[PDB]
């Protein structure tokens, strides 16, 4: 089996939510190859399958359990598992394709949905985008009800879309950027819920190519800069790694 | 949303050669075709891409696969959305596609960091 993390949403704080997301992170990678002073994911190639995956296990106050999938050559969700069902995004290629096959071989039904798993996609199914869903303990509690429900065919696949935009920045975009960590973090202490502003779904949109730049860096200063938002949504550019220490965590392999 | 890729024709070797792809659709309309990033391919390779900016010293940045660099070139009308491939020196041959997305742009060189696709047009030398 693959490495699980728990987190419940009951009784939720600041610093169970954030023993979470360091746990999920030091599942996530080595820790070894850093640059720049940031760690980077183990590179996808010649990655064997047993350790490609991590398993993070959600619970709320209503007593139920889910079993989300991740991918730790990028820490984005793959799929997840409620009672005896389990289901997957489209995979990219071939090679995911097969690589998904060896996770949750423990239940009966397996489901491989048309769409991938891209907020764009996502978005289109909640009938929402991500600055109108509501991310925090709650929007999270519910989220994992859903979730749980789908197989009843009670919880409808735009609400399940909404939970999976909720689920994937709470926890994977949550374990790539300290900042959104932080994001949800103020949330939980002061238990609300509200909508993710520009600067964090910029920094989402960008975490790829962020993670480029970084690593292609000559000693830190990026070729061309890159452009994010404020939280009042006006742009400003970034010129090289300094500036993102405290903000980014964790980065996908790159070559060299 | 949608992207049409036109320019493709048949050159002679060592010429030049200008592909042109126009974006439309809703969203443009936050998510406005600034806020894009688009990237041209020709298997599929990556050719180079290319990221708005609103600084102070340009209006966009580019970025150009190294066998390509001293060649191609990219440049951009965002008010006509618009993004141009210019091509010297052609050998080459190829179906030409222009990709954009959110995590599109600049340091964006793989097919799958672009949610949206042309339909190609075809370039041969
Ligand atoms: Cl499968
Ligand atoms: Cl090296």
């Amino acid at each position: 089996q693959y490495p699980i993390i728990n987190f419940t949403t009951a009784g939720a704080t600041v610093q169970s939510y954030t023993n979470f997301i360091r746990a999920v992170r030091g599942r996530l990678t080595t820790g070894a190859d850093v640059r720049h002073e940031i760690p980077v994911l183990p590179n996808r190639v010649g990655l064997p399958i047993n350790q490609r995956f991590i398993l993070v296990e959600l619970s709320n106050h209503a007593e139920l359990s889910v079993t989300l999938a991740l991918d730790v050559t990028n820490a984005y969700v793959v799929g997840y598992r409620a009672g005896n069902s389990a289901y997957f995004f489209h995979p990219d290629n071939q090679e995911d394709a097969e690589a998904i096959t060896h996770l949750f071989t423990d239940v009966q039904n397996r489901y491989t949905f048309a769409f991938g798993g891209n907020y764009d996609r996502l978005e289109q199914l909640a009938g929402n985008l991500r600055e109108n869903i509501e991310l925090g303990n709650g929007p999270l509690e519910e989220a994992i009800s859903a979730l749980y429900y789908y197989s009843t065919g009670g919880t409808q696949l735009p609400t399940l879309a909404r939970s999976f935009i909720i689920c994937i920045q709470m926890i994977s975009e949550a374990a790539r950027f300290q900042y959104i960590e932080g994001e949800m973090r103020t949330r939980i202490r002061y238990n609300r819920r509200s909508a993710p502003d520009p600067s964090v779904i910029t920094l989402e949109n960008s975490w790829g190519r962020l993670s480029t730049a970084i690593q292609e860096s000559n000693q830190g200063a990026f070729a061309s800069p890159i452009q994010l938002q404020r939280r009042n949504g006006s742009k400003f550019s970034v010129y090289d790694v300094s500036i993102l220490i405290p903000i980014i965590a964790l980065m996908v392999y790159r070559c060299a | 949303v949608q992207l049409v890729e036109t320019g493709g024709g048949v050159v002679q070797a060592g010429g030049s050669l200008r592909l042109s792809c126009v974006a439309s659709g809703r969203t443009f309309s936050g998510r406005t075709f600034s806020d894009h990033g688009l990237g041209w391919f020709r298997e599929r390779e990556f050719v180079g891409s290319i990221s708005w900016s609103v600084d102070g010293d340009a209006t966009y940045y580019t970025d150009l696969a190294n066998s390509v660099k001293g060649r191609f070139t990219i440049s951009g009308v965002n008010a006509k959305n618009t993004v141009y491939l210019q091509m010297n020196s052609l050998k080459d041959t190829a179906v030409y596609y222009c990709a954009a997305g959110l995590r599109g742009g600049t340091y964006a060189r793989t097919i799958y960091e672009y949610d949206y696709w042309g339909q190609g047009t075809q370039v041969t030398v």
